[PDB]
Formats: structure tokens, C-alpha cells, sequence
């Protein structure tokens, strides 16, 4: 197998980033050939190559970006790094059929932690004249992308009635905005009185409960 | 640089047909390649054809209702999925690349002439890429978007800056473009991916953080376009308290 490694990087801005392919068979053939590559998949872009041959930059990659390594151990050294790397990174291996790629690497902008404003929304009128019941929650450019959020109805939490999706780092201050919905029925939500959004993060003193009364 | 056709959405049970290549005939001596980007799964290597036209290989998992092809004479790139599930819902990637084609093994006749002989492709790179095709598969109609407002209240408001949004809500299928102010207001706006819901429909939310001291002044209305059902949707967020 190829085993990519570590998951998810975070790399202040300036400093160095060390990816690292592992493969469990030897990918050199012949004289001196390490058949695997490095890519990256910027958000909302196709993926681009970096790295071939184990060592070899790309025609118009940039100078930060090296590949080092051989036979089992292989390492992707990209430094000085700058808000235009953030994405996933892949590695490729040419060796044995069928070429597989790695797991990916999710790179990220390391900033200083910023808590997220909690904000919460209830039902509006014109929604549950159309029999659904539909509660936001909103949590606001914080760091890093972790934050675990909970939906308490009557102070029962919710499972499996929730969905929830996170913005792309923002490039100009390197936070991120997630975006919580809680869909009830319109029976199911006016048989209840109080509708909570527990938010945890590690910019948070204290966990921050964000609640409105029904009515 | 390599062109590919626009998103496709296919009933459960069909096929698709997705088109890809470089301009003219760029890249003749790069081989074919086909990539699979799940959204949030990975990425993966499908198939590919040498440049040179002796091999058409197809990895185990979409052997059954995969086909890859290229006709020479319009330089033109081919790509089949058949009997299409809702797991094929992914972005499909074309890639043009270099390789190593090293004789392995060689037979020799008894007076040295070559009997048989094996060769075998070591994939360098895939160095050019298409901007990817998307692929939905899905037994819903398409249906336009409800659009509700997310009304800034005491509740939505911390310091001096309140926030609200449109929620686009049960649609299909993708893409929907959200606006504010019909491109008026930029700062501040944030626009969340959509979830696919238990139904099979979409729902979006669009965000904007504004000052406190606005909500009276200014007039925040959201433009939700959704070319599908060939409607276009303008909502003005008002705070009713």
C-alpha cells in the first residue's frame, strides 16, 4: 500500500511543510528510478502536478517546493509557506499495476486561534406556513476548522435530524465559518419551548450555548 | 490545459458520455488518463490508454461498467459509465501523462531472431489536467429552490454587528449561485456549500455579518439563481422582532 502521512497539517505562514509517502514494496526500477509523484487539489481547482521521479520539480513550480527520498521512504519538503498552498496533497506511486494514490494530506494556514461568534436563527413565519421547521446556527471566522456543535431541544440533544458544512479558509485572515441546520417538522417544533445551539472550540473560555425561546 | 463537457445529471440505471481534450493535437505522445475525485473520499486512478495505442487498462472496481476511449483522428478523449449507481456521484478527471516503457522479458529463436518479448509501463507523471467533469446520479426531478430568511434578531447580534442570510432550501439539482445586493455588498459574506439532504434535494445557506447600526439604514436583499428550474429568486431579509 502507499500510507500518506499525517492527515491534516497546519503550517504558520513562512515556516515548512514535511508530507511523507510510505510505501510497503520498493518503486525504484532499473538504474536509479523512484517512480512516484506529489500533486496538489487547491479548492474548486483540478489537481496539478509538483513532483516526479521522486525529486524532479515541474516546469513553473515553484522553488519552496522538493521531493527527497527512495525506494520505501518518500518526502514532499514544501517551505516557505504562503496562503496559495492550502489545499490536498497527494502522492502517486508508478511502480506496480494499477498506480494507486495516496490518502491525501489536507494543508492548512496555521493563524493565531480565533473563537467564532455564535449566532442562532429561528423558524421564520414564511417557512412553517410550509409545514417544515428549519433552525440555524451560525458560527462565525474561528480557528482552527474543529468545532463540535450540539442541537438541544427542552435540553434533550438531537442526533441524527442535523447537517452541517464548513466554508473554505478564508484567505485574507485564514478562519472559517460553519453552518449548522436543524430540520423539525412543524408539530415536532411547536410542541417544544426552548431551542439551543451548544457550540464548542478552543477559542472558547467555556462552551457557548446560543438559545431562543420559542414564540 | 485539457477542456472537458459540462456537469451531467443522470436517472439511476443510465449512462453518461464525458468528453475531454487538449487543444488541437497538442498532446499526441502523452498518454490517457482517468481520475476519480469523490467529494470528501479521495482521490483515485481509473484507467488508462497508451499514446502509442497497444494498451487499454481499466482498474477492477469499474471494469464492469467502465469503458475509456480516443479516437485519433479528432484527437478526441472518451469516457463511459453505464448502468450508473448513486455511488458514481463524483468529479471525473482526464489527465495527460508521461511514462518509462522498459523491456522485462525477451524469447530469442534458436538462430536469435526475437520469438517474444514483454514490456512494461512505469508511470513518470500526469503533468496536464482537465478542469473536471461532474456527475450526479440521483432519482430526483428537478425541483427550484424555497428561499427563507435567517432574520437578524437580539439573538443574532454580538457587539456591534448582527448577521443574517437566505436559506435555500429543497432543490435540484446543483449548481445554485447566491448573491447579495446583486453584487453590491461583498464584505463580509460567506456562502456554505450545500448538504444533500435525507430527501434527495439540496439546501444552502448564505450569510452576511453587518453592523448593528445598518439594520435600519441599509436594505440586504439575496439574489438565489438556479438555472435548472430556470428560476431566479430576489429576497429581501428584513429584522422582525
Amino acid at each position: 500500500v502507499l500510507t500518506q502521512s499525517p492527515h491534516s497539517l497546519s503550517v504558520t505562514p513562512g515556516e515548512s511543510a514535511s508530507i511523507s509517502c510510505k510505501s510497503s514494496h520498493s518503486l525504484i526500477h532499473g538504474d536509479r528510478n523512484n517512480y512516484l509523484a506529489w500533486y496538489v487539489q487547491k479548492p474548486g481547482r483540478s489537481p496539478q502536478l509538483l513532483i516526479y521521479l521522486a525529486s524532479s520539480r515541474a516546469s513553473g513550480v515553484p522553488d519552496r517546493f522538493s521531493g527527497s527520498g527512495s525506494d520505501k521512504d518518500f518526502t514532499l519538503k514544501i517551505s516557505r509557506v504562503e496562503t496559495e498552498d492550502v489545499g490536498t496533497y497527494y502522492c502517486m506511486q508508478g511502480r506496480e499495476s494499477p498506480w494507486t494514490f495516496g490518502q491525501g494530506t489536507k494543508v492548512d494556514i496555521k493563524r493565531t486561534v480565533a473563537a467564532p461568534s455564535v449566532f442562532i436563527f429561528p423558524p421564520s413565519d414564511e417557512q412553517l406556513k410550509s409545514g417544515t421547521a428549519s433552525v440555524v446556527c451560525l458560527l462565525n471566522n474561528f480557528y482552527p476548522r474543529e468545532a463540535k456543535v450540539q442541537w438541544k431541544v427542552d435540553n434533550a440533544l438531537q442526533s441524527g435530524n442535523s447537517q452541517e458544512s464548513v466554508t473554505e479558509q478564508d484567505s485574507k485572515d485564514s478562519t472559517y465559518s460553519l453552518s449548522s441546520t436543524l430540520t423539525l417538522s412543524k408539530a415536532d417544533y411547536e410542541k417544544h419551548k426552548v431551542y439551543a445551539c451548544e457550540v464548542t472550540h478552543q477559542g472558547l473560555s467555556s462552551p457557548v450555548t446560543k438559545s431562543f425561546n420559542r414564540g | 490545459q485539457l477542456v472537458q463537457s459540462g456537469p451531467e445529471v443522470r436517472k439511476p440505471g443510465t449512462s453518461v458520455k464525458v468528453s475531454c481534450k487538449a487543444p488541437g493535437n497538442t498532446l499526441k505522445t502523452y498518454d490517457l488518463h482517468w481520475v476519480r475525485s469523490v467529494p470528501g473520499q479521495g482521490l483515485q486512478w481509473m484507467g488508462w490508454i497508451s499514446h502509442e495505442g497497444d494498451k487499454k487498462v481499466i482498474v477492477e472496481r469499474f471494469k464492469a461498467k467502465v469503458t475509456i476511449d480516443w479516437d485519433r483522428s479528432t484527437n478526441t478523449a472518451y469516457l463511459q459509465l453505464s448502468g450508473l449507481t448513486s455511488g458514481d456521484t463524483a468529479v471525473y478527471y482526464c489527465a495527460k501523462g508521461s511514462k518509462h516503457r522498459l523491456r522485462d522479458y525477451a524469447l530469442y529463436d534458436d538462430d536469435g531472431a526475437l520469438n517474444w518479448a514483454v514490456d512494461v509501463d512505469y508511470l513518470s507523471n500526469l503533468e496536464f489536467w482537465g478542469q473536471g467533469t461532474a456527475v450526479t446520479v440521483s432519482s430526483a426531478s428537478t425541483k427550484g429552490p424555497s428561499v427563507f430568511p435567517l432574520a437578524p434578531s437580539s439573538k443574532s447580534t454580538s457587539g456591534g454587528t448582527a448577521a443574517l442570510g437566505c436559506l435555500v432550501k429543497d432543490y435540484f439539482p446543483e449548481p445554485v449561485t447566491v448573491s447579495w445586493n446583486s453584487g453590491a455588498l461583498t464584505s463580509g459574506v460567506h456562502t456554505f456549500p450545500a448538504v444533500l439532504q435525507s430527501s434527495g434535494l439540496y439546501s444552502l445557506s448564505s450569510v452576511v455579518t453587518v453592523p448593528s447600526s445598518s439594520l435600519g439604514t441599509q436594505t440586504y436583499i439575496c439574489n438565489v439563481n438556479h438555472k435548472p428550474s430556470n428560476t431566479k429568486v430576489d429576497k429581501k431579509v428584513e429584522p422582525k422582532s
